[PDB]
């Protein structure tokens, strides 16, 4: 029953410790792809119609 | 990858139209220098050959 328990513990500590990480580094990878797709497509906006002028 | 991608369409397409802008340019250009070239006598082919 000590081990029982034990698992019991160990499996929702490992949920808080790398199973919530995880999604949140999911989402900050995602957050900043985007606002860094976004800074890109401005720039070539900008140095295509520079050229085209 | 997509960012990547319309960078260079984008950037591409620019650059196509400026040369065809050019292209336009250079074609309305030399007309005219064949219609100049079009009234030389004698006198305007030694110039050219005695400054070559």
């Amino acid at each position: 029953a000590v081990e029982a328990q034990e698992i019991l513990r160990t499996d929702k500590e490992l949920i808080a410790t790398v199973r919530r990480p995880a999604e949140a580094e999911a989402h900050r990878i995602q957050q900043i792809a985007e606002g860094e797709k976004v800074k890109q497509v401005l720039l070539a906006q900008a140095e295509a119609e520079k050229i085209r002028k | 990858a997509e960012a990547e991608a319309a960078s260079v369409r984008m950037r591409g397409e620019a650059e196509a139209f400026a040369i065809g802008a050019r292209a336009r340019a250079e074609a309305e250009q030399m007309a005219k220098k064949a219609e100049a070239f079009q009234l030389y006598q004698e006198a305007a082919q030694l110039d050219m050959l005695l400054e070559k």
